[PDB]
């Protein structure tokens, strides 16, 4: 689909892409390729979108923002107006019907465990429906490309 | 975000989220843009990579199958004495990626392992829940099959 060169071009900004005032001479002077071809190929890559983004990808925890599960037995009533208030959060950044009792499911992301709560407690509060507030205390190992 | 970042620097911060400038010189236009000089949004991405707070300053890249297909979220019952032996013999197997320690008090929500199954088929990835159970203490669990997606979006951080 691409070039040897754009493999490693790959895996040098899958990586990190550099740090400095020219970051394609740089990459340029390590890749064998003048700094306009580095550029170019960027920029087609992009365009061919096999790269999606280049930019920052944050550690949330260390921006001081917790995470949750969240999970609520929702009856077909308040189905549509539950959801509309869970989705209208922007801190909520996945939402599922799942098969079960409990079958809303949600992550729901702020910065902190009572700015947390007290969203959670408005949905409950607008809707009449009780929600399950499940962080996670221990993680066992986690991966992805 | 005013606590840990200047209005300069969650101005730089923003931009990069999304997409560095297209041009030769990104950090020299993210400096124009945002209050700073060019040094000091390097010594800004170049603090928070090296802190951690940037997980990564890079490319995104498409396709190198994000799980073959097909997820499966189950969660198990378990004692405290068997959770970090479960947690790991469960994290283990090649089909699952991370596993969660969620503790409930909901007297009608007693599961609290949460393993994140990966397959092909339905039955790859009930297979793979016969798995845990020979391989694991777990036992009792609830599938809870996604039936619709509701929301998929990416958080942001900076606003």
């Amino acid at each position: 689909d691409m070039d040897s060169m754009d493999r490693q071009l790959l895996d040098i900004i899958q990586t990190g892409f550099p740090l400095s005032p020219r970051p394609y001479a740089e990459l340029g002077q390590r890749l064998g390729l003048d700094e306009q071809e580095v550029l170019d190929r960027v920029r087609g890559l992009k365009a061919r979108k096999i790269i999606r983004r280049l930019g920052a990808n944050f550690q949330s925890a260390k921006l001081g923002f917790v995470s949750t599960l969240c999970a609520a037995k929702v009856p077909q009533d308040k189905m549509d107006a539950f959801v509309a208030e869970v989705n209208a959060k922007p801190g909520v950044t996945h939402n599922y019907l799942r098969e079960h009792d409990y079958n809303i499911w949600f992550t729901l992301i702020s910065p902190s465990r009572e700015e947390t709560q007290a969203i959670l407690d408005g949905i409950t509060q607008a809707t009449g429906v009780p929600i399950l507030n499940l962080p996670a205390t221990k993680l066992f190992k986690i991966r992805v490309d | 975000m005013s606590h840990q970042f200047s209005p300069e620097e969650q101005a730089v911060l923003r931009i990069v989220q999304a997409n560095l400038p297209d041009s030769l010189t990104p950090y020299a236009d993210l400096a124009e843009q945002a209050g700073m000089t060019e040094a000091q949004v390097l010594e800004l991405l170049g603090r928070l990579k090296a802190s951690g707070a940037i997980r990564r300053f890079g490319a995104s890249i498409k396709h190198q199958k994000t799980g073959w297909t097909h997820n499966a979220m189950v969660a198990w019952k378990v004692t405290p004495d068997q959770v970090d032996d479960c947690g790991r013999k469960a994290a283990e197997h090649s089909h699952i990626s991370h596993v969660y320690y969620r503790p409930s008090s909901a007297p009608d929500w007693p599961y609290e392992m949460y393993t994140m199954i990966h397959g092909r088929s339905e039955a790859e990835c009930l297979g793979v829940v016969e798995d845990v159970k020979r391989t694991t203490s777990l036992k009792e669990h609830a599938i809870l099959r996604s039936l619709k997606e509701l929301k998929k979006t990416s958080m942001t951080y900076f606003t």
